[PDB]
RNA sequence: GUGAGCGGCAUCCAAGUUACGCAUCAGAUUCGAGACGCGAGUAUUUCCCGCGCGGG
């Protein structure tokens, strides 16, 4: 069941790429040695094949949000906003292992290794939540195919298509954001400022003396010190994305659950930058098998009323027993 | 090619000579080796060395500045700041002393363009027999650029930095005059000129110095922060 | 190069009653199959007699794109036999060298056919003026060929 | 290309009393979980069951590359070619290999070449050249009974 | 003139058929580009470092 969600972020998206990269003071990524080189936390990118207008195909890096991040965003939205209140209304409690399995697909790092009975498989795959995601001790195939978040760009046209060619952007969509860290004590300049510190002037002078003592070593660790000037790379604000969700033969309850999550999806940030309010997005269109079911009030209309009715009926009869059975280890 | 500059924020703006005396009194308590190393005194004596002094002093908006020329003087300043900072903290418990370290790169290069430099304070007289040569500006001017070139060569040799062999420094003019006083007990005031400007055929980097008796902090000027003309 | 091959138990990929609807018995049959599989797996793990459908093994293959030399010698043949060999070479690329039918192994293309030190291979196939006599002779032999020779050859004296 | 995958521990991200309100035992269970995790981590580090936290990588072929799939059949009937073309009409509805959770394996067919002839239209395999195959397979399916499958699967011993 | 001399183990034969590396998993949590260059001190010589002159 194809779902295509058009997402425009009103704040920069910061999905940090693993690894240590360095940037000069003028934005040169991986500058030659000798000049100042500050660490740079790059934004996640995926190399994709694209045409730049010359008719030939080449692999180009495209800044994306990883699909596993978006899948976990959907899972957390569904749980924290739809299923957790439903369980609390019945005053149902999930065990610690069941909670871990619901929030991360499994409770331990060791798989069971044995298959599940067909009755258990159908019971879990018919469940509104566990059917979508799956996992557990005896690994179960979920019905959810959550893809990555692809910006509507000239580089992703070979992937997403040309349906959204009106929202495309030709240039780069990333920017270096410089962060700092000044020492708190280094800002103290008057005796009355440090009246709260134990000993005040004596303690501050001792601490800065220790800083000077650990700073004397230049060339030939522990206690680096509260001082830094680094940078990170963010996908610039305003860029329109495409999120594609495919579901393998769902019941109406599962579709209603997904639609509820999409309704409440904008209440959770996409990825990273919590401290800096990064990852804020608004859903601009939701397409359900080629039809636009998005209204200014969210997913509504008679085209989706049966899904909402089914998910409401399923939630009104939802118990922790299914989660406990799903998370139970058979070894 | 490194000159280590250290700034101490006493809180109250400090005289150069008074700061020198105060730190010398403070250093006198601590390990004598660092003491004699800091004020360029031969171990066991108190004589000013003939060779180009590498560790010197200087003023600041809220304290005094350490200027350690060369690699050796820079290292001496680097391992001497914690002790002097601790001593300053002990001596003034009524104010918080704060230290930031600025390690600069020293270099000098020649360009066909004529670069104009300004020096705030200048000293050009040590002895009256030398003042007999200073009796008039006719002999004074040659002494002026001679002193500038000699100081530049001395510091370049001390830090081991090759210097443009085709340099031509030219003094331009004067604005004000002051007096240079070596010791509080000394009645003699040496020659002092303010607002001195001169032209040099080289782009000066880092911090350079000119004058006499480097061990106090007069006649200093930062070429890096002064930009150029 | 080494290629890894897997086999899966189809009943383990059932996830809805719709998939088991085509199976006679359905969910009961699937449950019985899975229970028997679990019991057999536990017995085999403990012992360390039917075998299941789960398999993971490998087979080793010669990488694709490598050139081979094939040498065929014939002991003083008539022109009909040379023509027959040439026809087989012309229609040989449609065949496949060795096993691996499922994975489409053994596919090849003939690049050059050398006939007594001379190249007789064209883009079309074995052709040229030097091979005309062989092709004419084999065409005549095919026209005159009958089952009598095969029947006499295959007949047993006793 | 290399994709970096991470697994979090839900309890570590659990940092509000309302978040633990759904867990049996409340804060006590989460505290026991965290302290047991700490003890296991310290024991494992000192030593020199596995927890939930993970950091891995999986390597994928980039999106947008074209592939050539060669299917050969030796002396097929019309019904078998029709079945193959029917499967190729509905082949894009299924993924190639791996990454079900992350929607990997999705593809689109650019062209289908049928013994040197291109039989791919924008709406699938269509044309007069393929009509007889589709008709034959439709008739065969209308005459398809399970007896062939049962006879095929029955062991001879 | 060795119980010597003389003497083809040779012909013919497919290792092939069948088999999903797959299911599950937040790159996340913290931190200021804003601070730092002197208008600081009198008149003509005093103990001395290199040796008339360089220089505490």
């Amino acid at each position: 069941m194809q779902i295509e969600v058009l997402i425009r972020n009103i704040t920069p998206i910061f999905s940090a790429a693993p690894g240590s990269y360095y940037v000069s003071l003028d934005g040169t990524i991986n500058p030659p040695q000798g000049a100042s080189r500050f660490p740079l936390t790059r934004a996640r990118t995926m190399t994709v094949v694209a045409e730049t207008g010359d008719g030939v195909a080449k692999a180009v890096p495209l800044p994306i949000v990883p699909g596993n991040t978006m899948r976990n965003l959907l899972r957390r939205t569904m749980l924290k906003d739809v299923i957790e209140p439903a369980l609390r209304d019945k005053s149902a409690q999930l065990s610690i292992g069941a909670y871990a399995t619901a929030y991360a697909g499994n409770s331990s790092g060791n798989p069971d290794g044995v298959p599940s009975s067909f009755d258990e498989i159908v019971t879990m795959r018919a469940h509104p939540f566990l059917g979508l995601f799956g996992g557990g001790p005896r690994m179960l195939q979920g019905r959810l195919m959550v893809d990555s978040l692809y910006p509507i760009h000239q580089f992703s046209q070979r992937i997403i298509g040309s349906d959204y060619i009106n929202d495309s952007i030709k240039g780069g969509i990333t920017e270096i954001v410089w962060t700092r860290r000044n020492d708190p004590i280094l800002q103290l300049g008057s005796p009355d400022d440090a009246a709260v510190i134990e000993g005040g002037a004596q303690a501050a002078n001792d601490w800065i003396t220790s800083l000077l003592a650990t700073t004397k070593a230049k060339k030939g660790d522990n206690g680096r010190g509260l001082k830094a000037f680094n940078a990170h790379e963010v996908v610039i604000a305003g860029v329109k994305w495409l999120w594609r969700i495919n579901v393998d033969r769902p019941s109406e309850s599962q579709i209603g659950l997904i639609l509820l999550a999409l309704n409440k999806l904008a209440n959770q940030r996409i990825a990273g930058g919590h401290a800096k309010d990064y990852g804020r997005f608004v859903i601009e269109d939701v397409i359900l098998d080629g039809e636009s079911v998005w209204t200014p009030s969210g997913v509504s209309g008679q085209a989706t009323e049966q899904f909402f009715d089914a998910i409401a009926e399923a939630l009104d009869g939802m118990t922790s027993s299914e989660f406990e059975q799903f998370a139970a280890s058979a070894k | 090619m490194f000159v280590t500059q250290v700034i101490f924020n006493m809180g109250e703006r400090a005289y150069p000579d008074r700061a020198r005396a105060m730190v010398a009194e403070l250093m006198d308590g601590v390990q004598p080796g660092l003491v004699a190393t800091l004020m360029n005194y031969i171990p066991g004596t108190s004589t000013s060395r003939t060779e180009f002094p590498t560790v010197q002093f200087g003023g600041a908006s809220d304290g005094f500045c350490l200027l350690g020329f060369g690699d050796g003087g820079g290292a001496i300043v680097r391992d001497a700041v914690p002790l002097i900072h601790a001593a300053l903290a002990r001596r003034m418990p009524d104010r918080i002393i704060q230290v930031e370290h600025k390690e600069h790169s020293l270099s000098a290069e020649a360009r066909p363009y004529v670069l104009s430099y300004t020096v705030p304070r200048m000293v050009v007289q040590k002895k009256q027999r030398h003042a007999e040569r200073l009796l008039h500006e006719a002999e004074g001017k040659a002494h002026l650029e001679g002193l500038f070139l000699r100081s530049l060569q001395r510091q370049a040799a001390a830090v081991g930095l090759p210097l443009p062999e085709n340099l031509e420094v030219e003094f331009k003019g004067a604005v004000g005059n002051f007096a240079a006083k070596h010791n509080p007990n000394s009645k003699v005031a040496y020659r002092g000129l303010r607002g001195a400007v001169f032209d040099v055929n080289a782009r000066l980097g880092g911090i350079w110095t000119a004058g006499f008796m480097l061990s106090k902090g007069y006649g200093q000027f930062n070429a890096t922060h002064q930009l150029s003309g | 190069e080494i290629v890894w091959t897997r086999r899966n138990d189809p009943i383990l990929q059932l996830g809805s009653p719709d998939d088991a609807a085509v199976i006679e018995g359905g969910a009961q049959a699937a449950n019985d199959w899975i229970t028997s599989l679990l019991a057999t797996t536990k017995a085999k793990k403990g012992k360390a007699n039917g075998r299941g459908l789960k398999a993971f093994n490998a087979h080793e293959v010669v990488i694709a794109g490598v050139k081979w030399l094939w040498r065929i010698n014939v002991d003083r043949p008539s022109e009909s036999q040379i023509g027959l060999i040439l026809l087989a070479l012309n229609k040989l690329a449609n065949q496949r060298i060795a096993g691996g039918h499922a994975k489409d192994y053994g596919r090849f293309v003939i690049e050059d056919v050398i006939l007594d030190g001379e190249s007789v291979w064209t883009p079309s196939g074995v052709s040229g003026q030097a091979t005309e006599q062989f092709f004419d002779a084999i065409a005549e032999a095919l026209d005159g060929m009958t089952s009598s020779e095969f029947e006499q050859f295959a007949a047993s004296a006793k």
